[PDB]
RNA sequence: ACAGGUUUGGUCCUGGCCUUUCUAUUAAUUCUUAAUAAAAUUACACAUGCAAGUAUCCGCGCCCCGGUGAGAAUGCCCUCCAGAUCUUAAAGAUCAAAAGGAGCAGGUAUCAAGCACACCUAUAACGGUAGCUCAUAACGCCUUGCUCAACCACACCCCCACGGGAAACAGCAGUGAUAAAAAUUAAGCCAUGAACGAAAGUUUGACUAAGUUAUAUUAAUUAGAGUUGGUAAAUCUCGUGCCAGCCACCGCGGUCAUACGAUUAACCCAAAUUAAUAGAUCCACGGCGUAAAGAGUGUUUAAGAAAAAAAAUCACAAU
RNA sequence: CCUAUAUUCAAUUACACAACCAUGCAAGAAGAGACAAGUCGUAACAAGGUAAGCAUACUGGAAAGUGUGCUUGGAUUACC
């Protein structure tokens, strides 16, 4: 786009390209921060860039922005179990937010492949249906089978009609 | 239109296409009420031929009939499309030629 | 261990709006949603009724909230936790002293 | 599904308790709902026909409470016999009559509805169960001088194997399982077959409501 | 769509072409249509010879024996087909099929025998 | 684990921060010892004019 | 959108309409055979035929399949699942009502207030609080099936179905009325799915094999339709002369027509060619001095940005 | 109630009941457009011959005229 300060992190490569995905018992996230002072520099740009990308990942944990009301910036994790997660920052940088948080709470790239390389098991090569989740609609169209009726016709000898014809006489 | 107020209007969407004289159908059978002689507008002179039917969803409308020479009498069934003559005001319908009552035009012999 | 909830706010933080129903709290939870056409994160604000047994929680407060078993109404399905901040009156977590918006109510650098 | 807007029926409701009521006090009678006309075999009150190898049987045999209401105490500890297990099965089949009640409103006192412990081919179940198919017109009545010399039951074993060979291809998946962990043991496999025993189906169902343990 | 009641049962979907049929073993409700919502599908079944001349029929042996102990009931073609596969013991109607050709084989040769002289 | 060294990293920057607010302390202070020489030049000049 | 035609003596800018592309129906002209897919006017009323049977009686199924889109903004996705069914000793598997919600969800704010829609007590009764939703669209009005391995709803109507109108094809075929809309009142369970029976086996207008239809793609046994002023490929000769008439926009008709009617010729499609109506797509991440737009002014609620650091207050006609 | 079961009741009662609306018709009234015969003036475009226009008030067949504030979307041609 073109309207806002940085016009590409409204993009869809830009919310997909950010890899921090939360455990299943990750609930809230309540990110406070201050607006002035060089302290806060890296959790003010952590919300400005970093929440985007975090929230495209994970839509069912609810991240909640807080600003003035606590001289400390901090990040506050409540998880499933009870347990807070709190997460002091206070000159750490951009990156070093994000390295942080998937250090803390997060998941491994073996976790990851694990679930995708399940994920990909579901939609089935030899399986037959709709080009939506299946490959093949009719097996016709395979090539060492008879070919579809509609496409080429079929001899005289595998039609219905000429099967009839004969039992009448 | 800053963000904030795009977000808050929506996106635009196209309003749906309006209906015309023949209430979205292609064709309306009609039987002809009045046949009639109307002039164009102000740029070119003629004297068109008219019609007044009434359609088969109970509206009356004036249409017009192609072609040279026509033999359409009161309580004839022809069939109008949504066919709009440009120097006819307010006539938007036209007789199909070829019809139960109004057939195709004969060659000058 | 069968202590279920069917809502899908297991737990959710919000700001109460108004204590004028009796042990009620009326809480209004901001998450961010994804517009789908300029692609950018709003806050969507939602208002919830919880349980406060102790009638604590005043207007202006930040207010955890833990999805109740069983609903006492069809309207309340959810109970106050905890209270994280107090209106006026904030203490730092990390810290562990009282605060007033940016400025150090007692300072941690006098322990005495 | 639950929306703000959902009308609270009402009639749909009260129509359930209408036809509940109407189920109870107009319920059909057993007498006129088994009632059987001879000629057409035609049941005048469900309008149903009886199957064709039934024909035979209605004409030439006799039901339970048909035999039933010429005993003093309605069959006490009487043994009752079908005509289709004295065809089938050499083995004793009987029926033991624990309690029968049998309905007033038929005006020849040929209806009912009986308990009593079931022997099928010998073998004796402990347990009270209800008696199945009393309308059937192939109940025979055993002699009190024969009620002993027809309980006379030899009990002889089964031959039946305990374990068959399994399917090609299903074997041969187990000689390629244990195969790939090691299993050096070229065991022939079986297929037990000990839970496998099922009943016939002249083995009658009992008819009591089944307990959720 | 919500039913009163049915069973699970691994059968034959029809979804095809005319004059050139097509199977899908699937495994779905007894009281949904034929090419209707389905469970899980299993395989595929070909009745038409193809170039080569076989028959081609597919089986998921694992999810047809996780579901048939799950309680999953069978259709006829379906026992027939796993039984000329050798999962499952061979169907008693092909094998009085097999007989009664057998007998029609031994007829036929016996009135052409008798026809010819 | 990993929450205990959360915890130890959240101690550690605690320390961070301690030690940098003693400084602030100490420059706070240099600042009211500015403020008051002056505000005793001011003051004593307004004294002196009412006078 | 790779755009083009179109405002003006003329140029630039702004701005609307139309053309160029694809699909579906009806109408006109033409038409030869096959294959495949689909058969689409009606929730207006139905003559007649069939569509639920199985079985040694009991029983089991009997809008299940199939049909339709009237109502509902209905709904999409997600937790919990009562209950029903298959087999077991339990446990498991399918359908899954009701209750909801992280989120999404047609137009209309000229629908801005709704009017009882809330909470605690301990018991399932008394009472006390003054509440609840809503401009982040509550409460209202109108329209419509849909986000499709599918899902939702209906079965003559009264939303229901005790009862009242009253004798029911929104099953397969067919008949009246209506509509621009036009399949056989035909054969079977051989193969699938369903129901029954332990079973050989029976039924199934579901389904299969067919009959009809240029509605659509392919092969060919077939050649007709449209157009020839610009957009936009392509006209020679006659007749009329602001008359007859033609056009999607500009526009053309002068005893002066490559635009009207006919002939020749030519161009593009092709068993299809045009016309009409629907669609897909098409408005603004663009602007607001003169073309539509900065609201007559200040403060404030809700809400938003505090992203690096600074400041506040002086002659003169505020009120 | 020496084996165990049968029957019954679920119908009424007090009030507004076309108000509110939707679709057509209607004695009639008014407006907008196109304005193929026209009649009456010349309001605006040139200091359009009284400079135009805004808000408002009054008056007049009519375009319009005038009063009070406001604008240049008019000039005062610029050592005058
Ligand atoms: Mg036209
Ligand atoms: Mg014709
Ligand atoms: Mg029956
Ligand atoms: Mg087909
Ligand atoms: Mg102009
Ligand atoms: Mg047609
Ligand atoms: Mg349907
Ligand atoms: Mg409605
Ligand atoms: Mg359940
Ligand atoms: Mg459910
Ligand atoms: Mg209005
Ligand atoms: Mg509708
Ligand atoms: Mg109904
Ligand atoms: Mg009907
Ligand atoms: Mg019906
Ligand atoms: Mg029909
Ligand atoms: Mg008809
Ligand atoms: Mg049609
Ligand atoms: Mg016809
Ligand atoms: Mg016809
Ligand atoms: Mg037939
Ligand atoms: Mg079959
Ligand atoms: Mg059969
Ligand atoms: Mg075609
Ligand atoms: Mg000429
Ligand atoms: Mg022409
Ligand atoms: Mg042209
Ligand atoms: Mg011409
Ligand atoms: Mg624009
Ligand atoms: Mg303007
Ligand atoms: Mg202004
Ligand atoms: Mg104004
Ligand atoms: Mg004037
Ligand atoms: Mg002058
Ligand atoms: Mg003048
Ligand atoms: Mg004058
Ligand atoms: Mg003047
Ligand atoms: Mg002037
Ligand atoms: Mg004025
Ligand atoms: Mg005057
Ligand atoms: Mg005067
Ligand atoms: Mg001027
Ligand atoms: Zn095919």
């Amino acid at each position: 786009p073109m309207k806002g300060r940085f016009p590409i992190r409204r993009t869809l490569q830009y919310l997909g390209q950010g890899d921090v995905v939360f455990k299943d018992s990750v609930k809230v996230m309540t990110v406070n921060y201050n607006t002035h002072g060089e302290l806060g520099e890296g959790a003010r740009k952590f919300v400005f860039f970093n929440i985007p990308q975090i929230q495209y990942k994970n839509p069912w944990v609810q991240i909640t922005m807080f600003k003035n009301m606590t001289p400390s910036p901090f990040l506050r994790f409540y998880l499933d179990s009870g347990e807070q997660v709190l997460v002091d920052v206070e000159s750490k940088s951009n990156k070093e937010i994000v390295e942080h948080i998937r250090k803390i709470l997060g998941k491994n790239e073996e976790t990851l492949e694990k679930e995708e390389q399940e994920k990909k098991q579901l939609s089935h090569p030899a399986h037959f249906g709709p080009r939506k989740y299946c490959l093949r609609e009719c097996m016709c169209e395979v090539e060492g089978q008879v070919p579809c009726p509609g496409l080429v016709p079929l001899p005289k000898e595998m039609t219905g009609k000429y099967k009839a014809a004969l039992k009448a006489t | 239109a800053t963000l904030n107020q795009m977000h808050r209007l929506g996106p635009p969407k196209h309003p749906p296409g309006k209906m015309g004289p023949t209430a979205g159908r292609p064709q309306l059978k009609g039987v002809v009420l009045r046949t009639f002689i109307r002039k164009p507008k102000k740029p070119n002179s003629a004297n068109r031929k008219c019609c007044r039917v009434r359609l088969s969803t109970g509206r009356e409308a004036v249409c017009f009939i192609p072609g040279e020479g026509h033999s359409l009498q009161e309580h004839h069934v022809v069939l109008v499309q949504g066919g709009r003559t440009q120097d006819l005001p307010g006539v938007k319908l036209t007789v199909v030629r070829g019809k139960y009552d109004c057939g195709h035009v004969q060659k000058k012999k | 261990s069968i202590a279920r909830s069917s809502v899908h706010a297991k737990w959710v933080v919000g700001k109460v709006i108004g204590t004028a129903m009796q042990k009620t709290a009326k809480v209004r939870v901001t998450r961010l949603v994804l517009d789908p056409y300029l692609l950018k994160y709003f806050n969507k604000r939602k208002t919830y009724f919880a349980h406060d047994a102790l009638q604590q929680c005043t207007v202006g407060d930040i207010v955890l909230l833990k999805a109740l078993p069983v609903p006492r109404t069809k309207h309340v399905k959810h109970e106050l936790a905890e209270i994280i901040f107090k209106v006026g009156q904030v203490i730092d977590p990390v810290t562990g002293k009282p605060c007033a918006g940016t400025t150090y109510l007692e300072s941690p650098i006098s322990p005495e | 599904m639950a929306r703000k807007k959902v009308r609270p029926r009402l009639i749909a409701e009260l129509a359930r308790r209408v036809r509940a009521l109407r189920e109870q006090r107009e319920r059909p009678r057993d007498s006129q709902r088994y009632a059987l006309d001879y000629e057409t075999m035609m049941r005048p009150h469900s309008g149903n026909r009886l199957p064709m190898r039934a024909w035979a049987d209605v004409r030439h045999e006799s039901r339970l409470l048909q035999l039933l209401n010429r005993l003093p105490l309605f069959g006490l500890g009487r043994l009752v016999t079908r005509k289709s297990w004295l065809w089938q099965h050499d083995e004793p089949c009987y029926w033991r009559l624990t309690r029968v009640r049998p309905d007033y409103a038929a005006e020849n006192l040929d209806h009912g509805k009986a308990w009593g412990i079931l022997t099928f081919k010998g073998k004796t179940e402990s347990e009270a169960r209800e008696i199945e198919q009393v309308m059937y017109h192939d109940w025979r009545l055993v002699p009190k001088h024969e009620e002993e010399a027809f309980t006379a039951f030899t009990l002889v074993p089964e031959d039946t194997p305990l374990s068959v060979p399994y399917p090609p291809l299903l074997r041969a998946m187990i000689l390629a399982q244990r195969q790939k962990y090691g299993d050096t043991s070229t065991e022939e496999p079986m297929l037990n077959l000990e839970r496998a025993r099922i009943d016939p189906w002249d083995y009658p169902a009992k008819l009591e409501a089944k307990t959720k343990t | 769509r919500a039913y009163r009641g049915g069973h699970l049962t691994i059968r034959l979907a029809l979804g095809g072409c005319t004059n050139r049929p097509f199977y899908r073993i699937v495994a779905a409700h007894s009281k949904c249509p034929r090419d209707g919502r389905f469970v899980e599908q299993l395989g595929s079944y070909d009745p038409l010879p193809n170039s080569h001349g076989e028959k081609l029929v597919a089986l998921n042996f694992d999810r047809i024996r996780h579901w048939i102990g799950c309680g999953a009931h069978l259709s006829k073609p379906v026992e027939k087909l796993l039984g000329l596969s050798g999962f499952y013991p061979l169907h008693p109607m092909m094998i009085t099929n097999a007989e009664r050709l057998r007998r029609k084989r031994a007829r036929e040769v016996l009135l052409a025998s008798q026809k010819t002289d | 684990e990993l929450m205990a060294w959360n915890q130890a990293e959240n101690q550690r920057l605690h320390e961070l921060r301690l030690a940098r607010l003693r400084q602030e302390a100490l420059e706070q202070e240099r600042r009211q010892a500015e403020e008051a020489v002056l505000q005793a030049r001011e003051a004593q000049a307004w004294a002196q004019l009412k006078e």
